[PDB]
RNA sequence: UUAGGCGGCCACAGCGGUGGGGUUGCCUCCCGUACCCAUCCCGAACACGGAAGAUAAGCCCACCAGCGUUCCGGGGAGUACUGGAGUGCGCGAGCCUCUGGGAAACCCGGUUCGCCGCCACC
RNA sequence: AGUGCAAGAGCAAAAGAUAGCUUGACAGUGUUCUUCCCAACGAGGAACGCUGACGCGAAAGCGUGGUCUAGCGAACCAAUU
RNA sequence: CCUGUCAAACUCCAAACUUACAGACGCCGUUUGACGCGGGGAUUCCGGUGCGCGGGGUA
């Protein structure tokens, strides 16, 4: 039963939300791989009008790229409840944030006979919690 | 009517019932038929290309021959023959 | 203007507001009289019977229900009853007020269609029926014949 | 099998009222014609239901009727039991009669006009603006009631 | 689902199995299909035909009924999908079949991918098929070249005991050479 | 069909939920990036290569009707409406009778948790 | 939701969005329907072909302008190929 | 949840009925030639009423 029931981290989403840039820099450093732009919808006041447009980057790091990563960002972060996902994720920051699941994720993610995971198979906040706990921290 | 396009007064007759929405199936829209069949004309809702003078919805015609992938089947309107150019995704087989 | 323009049902159903601008408001005052506070919790009901379809501008409904529930005043101001119209004036009404000439009126009003044998009015007592009464004056002041119906009530 | 006979005239009844009667062979007020009782005959004569007066006939109705109004594809000849013999399957009225009840045959294919010009109703018929369940003579009859008008008609 | 007025999509359509609009577009050529379809461990060839009330498949190869003929070898693979290709190419000429179109499903048409491998096969088979030869692999790659190499980086064998440790592209000749005259079920 | 591929009808198949299933064989998840190929950034996906592990997802099998849907019984209802006829009634609006058709809402009880085709396969 | 604009209709692995590429908004000639139900009548419009030349795509295929129904003009004379 | 009402430019529903084609019966046509084709000659393009269904209008 277990082993394909455990969870594991699924990409770790570090991005920026500026305003209209040098900031990738910094964020190619912080992670280790290139960093995308972020264009924005809508025209609005904050002279943020152009539809297609740099306003951010972000960058999306998968296996040990996401540890090495959150070997140092969770150690910068105390927060933890309330500030979890109904699925099991939380965010903290800069942005961080952590997409957390079980084994058979690719079946919603695949092209061929894609299919949603069943609420049973999702990851609770509190089976989160006990995770990413039982890795170097502590929760609330 | 107020305007004598083609589509006046056709909303009832080009429009699907709400669950039959969506891309038709395929099927139909590749059935061959030989000359002399019988076929029902009706415009599907969902099949844009293919289609006749809405006048003619519910008319069955004789298959005689095509052009193209289309089909020219003859009718007779009122008491005047008529040939209508229609692709099968917009006729069915009579019986 | 006399009912004698309006009270026939031999128009298309008109109340599509969307495509017809302004109407005048209602004079109907309210819906629910007496101790709307309660629900229809009483051993009587009585209810006023329309005899015939017809249309009944908002001007009859209002001086129908004021005269009926401003008497239900011999029961007081906060009495133990509930009273209740449950038709609105739904259909629009016009007036061709040039000759016959671009007739299409412009509206003037609104009026409720009533089917015969639906109750218009419905008066919920405990048995003490000056409600009988209060709808003697009511169907006095409406174009059609009613029947003053009671049905909870085999208290005679 | 119901016999049929039209009780009112052509002016102002629907053109596919007439035509219908006309398919039924008749073509006169007071000329009668005999009809099986099949899907597509009941449907016509539902159609004609208001302009005519229609039931079974009893075996002895019709031998009057028969008798007195039948007549050959051409010609003057009273059909008369020789007549039918000589000229039909049957051997006298009564078995001709017996056929067209049952459905076996038609007057034609015996050679005989297929309608029964009868005469006016001796005494007046009951009116031809109410049904009979209302007291006139339109519609559906009784085996009785189709033999007193058949009779009276003789 | 939650009216009345709700539209359910077709059944293939929920099951994420069939693209119809893609099927459309290769029903209107009035050609047979070769359906090329893949697993994690095997590579399936059809060739369906339309019907009264439903697809009719006319001849088929699995790569799995490879062994058949002699395949020792894994069977997820380039050499493979070639090979069944050719295997289900063959069956669909002794049953009359002459031409066909290629249907990959809800495959990507990715240059020498295994479906076009498939192709290849069906093609050398003696099927016409409507194709573009240089979106095929190179022919080596075919035979399994690429895998031989990457077992030249060994120090420990690609296969789990399986055959071979340095792997056989000549392996991949034998067959198609067999394949390519007399033996039972072609 | 002890799990498969391509479909037809396109909710009777949707939504939600329970139970069961893989010892060599199938589908998966799964493991993994030298290659073909790939991410406006990520072998996530796509593509390729592969079996250390698992039946927890998916999927297949058996089942539940609470919601949605299909059809049926009984009731609503031969009601509403209506094709044909009337020197029937009504100041009129309109109604009635005869004849030929005939509903919707809703309630109560069943049904429905897909059916079928072709191919392949201990 | 979006799809340029009325109103009604069509559309979800798209007819919408993004990216890339491309100029089929191509030349020639027809069939049919419409304009004008039935039922004669022009310009215009549309659907569906063919011939030729191209665009894209692995390919089937799609492109005879914009998802569909409005956005149109005779003879005489001029200018243009 | 409970409770009170509507739609010519609303529709989860839904008639009677109208209508395309086919078969059956009927009726009709093959010396009264129908169905149809070609041609000659018109008149006509102020209409009205009843009933059913309407739309406008106090009527
Ligand atoms: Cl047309
Ligand atoms: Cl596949
Ligand atoms: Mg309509
Ligand atoms: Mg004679
Ligand atoms: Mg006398
Ligand atoms: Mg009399
Ligand atoms: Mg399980
Ligand atoms: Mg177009
Ligand atoms: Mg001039
Ligand atoms: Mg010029
Ligand atoms: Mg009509
Ligand atoms: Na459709
Ligand atoms: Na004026
Ligand atoms: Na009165
Ligand atoms: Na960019
Ligand atoms: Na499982
Ligand atoms: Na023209």
């Amino acid at each position: 039963f277990h082993e394909m029931r455990e969870p594991r981290i699924e990409k770790v989403v570090v991005h920026m939300g500026i305003g209209h840039a040098n900031a990738e820099d910094i964020l190619g450093e912080i992670t280790g791989q290139m960093p995308v732009r972020t264009k924005a919808k809508r025209t609005v006041g904050e002279f943020d009008i152009r539809e297609g447009d740099p306003i951010g980057a972000k960058v999306t790091l998968r296996d040990e790229m996401a540890e090495e990563f959150l070997q140092t960002a969770l150690p910068l972060a105390e927060l933890a409840t309330s500030q979890f996902d109904d699925t099991g994720n939380f965010s903290f920051g800069l942005d961080v944030t952590v997409n957390l699941v079980r084994p058979g994720y690719r079946v919603a993610k695949r092209d061929k006979a894609s299919r949603s995971i069943p609420t049973k198979h999702r990851l609770n906040p509190a089976d989160a919690v006990a995770f990413i706990e039982s890795t170097y921290d502590v929760e609330v | 009517p107020s305007s004598n396009g083609p589509l006046e007064g056709t909303r009832g007759k080009l429009k699907n019932k709400p669950r039959d929405r969506g891309t038709s199936p395929p099927q139909r829209a590749v059935e061959e038929f030989d000359d002399g069949e019988k076929v029902h004309l009706k415009i599907d809702p969902s099949v844009p290309n293919g289609r006749f003078h809405p006048r003619f919805d519910g008319q069955t015609g004789t298959v005689e021959g095509k052009q193209g992938d289309a089909y020219k089947v003859d009718i007779v309107d009122g008491g005047k023959e008529k040939t209508i150019i229609v692709t099968a995704a917009h006729l069915r087989r009579q019986e | 203007k006399p009912g004698a323009m309006y009270r026939n049902s031999s128009k298309p159903a008109y109340t599509r507001r969307e495509y017809i601008s302004g109407i005048p408001g209602k004079k109907i005052a309210q819906f629910d009289m007496g101790n709307n506070g309660a629900g229809p919790t009483y051993p009587a009901q009585v209810e006023l019977v329309v005899e015939k379809p017809v249309q009944i501008r908002h001007n009859a409904l209002e001086a129908a229900r004021v005269a009926a529930n401003r008497y239900v005043q011999n029961s007081g101001a906060a009495a133990n009853y509930k009273f209740r119209i449950r038709k609105f004036p739904f259909h629009v009404i016009r007036e061709n007020k040039d000759g016959m000439r671009a007739p299409f009126g412009k509206p003037v009003g609104t009026a409720a269609r009533v089917h015969g044998a639906n109750h218009i009015f419905i008066a919920w007592v405990n048995p003490d029926p000056n409600v009988e009464e209060a709808w003697r004056r009511a169907k006095m002041k409406v174009t059609p014949t009613i029947n003053i119906d009671s049905s909870p009530a085999g208290n005679a | 099998m119901h016999a049929l006979v039209q009780l009112r005239g052509e002016v102002n009844m629907h053109t596919d009222i007439q035509d219908t009667l006309e398919m039924l062979n008749i073509h006169h007020v007071n000329h009668c014609t005999l009809v099986p009782e099949t899907d597509a005959y009941r449907g016509m004569v539902a159609k004609v239901n208001d302009f005519v007066a229609f039931g079974e006939p009893s075996q002895e109705t019709l031998e009057t009727v028969l008798a007195t109004r039948a007549e050959p594809l051409e010609g003057d000849a009273d059909v008369d039991d020789e007549w039918v013999a000589e000229h039909t399957d049957y051997d006298d009225i009564s078995g001709l009669a017996f056929a067209l009840l049952s459905e076996e045959t038609t007057l034609r294919e015996q050679g005989l006009s297929p309608t029964l010009r009868l005469h006016p109703p001796r005494g007046g018929h009951d009116g031809v603006k109410h049904p009979v369940k209302e007291g006139g003579q339109l519609g559906k009859h009784d085996t009785e009631g189709i033999d007193d008008l058949l009779e009276a008609m003789r | 689902a939650t009216g009345p007025r709700y539209k359910v999509p077709m059944r293939r359509r929920r099951e994420a199995r069939t693209d119809y609009h893609q099927r459309l577009r290769l029903l209107k050529s009035g050609k047979p299909r070769l359906v090329a379809r893949k697993s994690n461990k095997h590579v399936r060839a059809q060739l369906v035909t339309l019907g009264p009330n439903g697809d009719d498949t006319l001849a088929s190869a699995h790569s799995s009924d490879l062994a058949e003929y002699g395949w020792e070898a894994p069977t997820g693979n380039m050499p493979s999908a070639y090979l069944t290709g050719l295997l289900a190419g063959l069956r669909a000429q002794e049953a009359g079949v002459e031409e066909a179109v290629l249907d990959i499903g809800l495959n990507s048409p990715t240059p020498g991918s295994k479906v076009f491998a498939i192709q290849e096969g069906a093609i050398d088979a003696g099927l016409d098929i409507p194709h573009n030869d240089d979106v095929l692999a190179d022919w080596q790659r075919t035979r399994g070249a690429h895998i031989a190499e990457y077992d030249e980086q060994l120090e420990e064998p690609l296969y789990s005991g399986d055959f071979d440790a340095a792997d056989l592209p000549e392996h991949f000749d034998e067959l198609r050479e067999t394949l390519l005259d007399g033996d039972i079920e072609l």
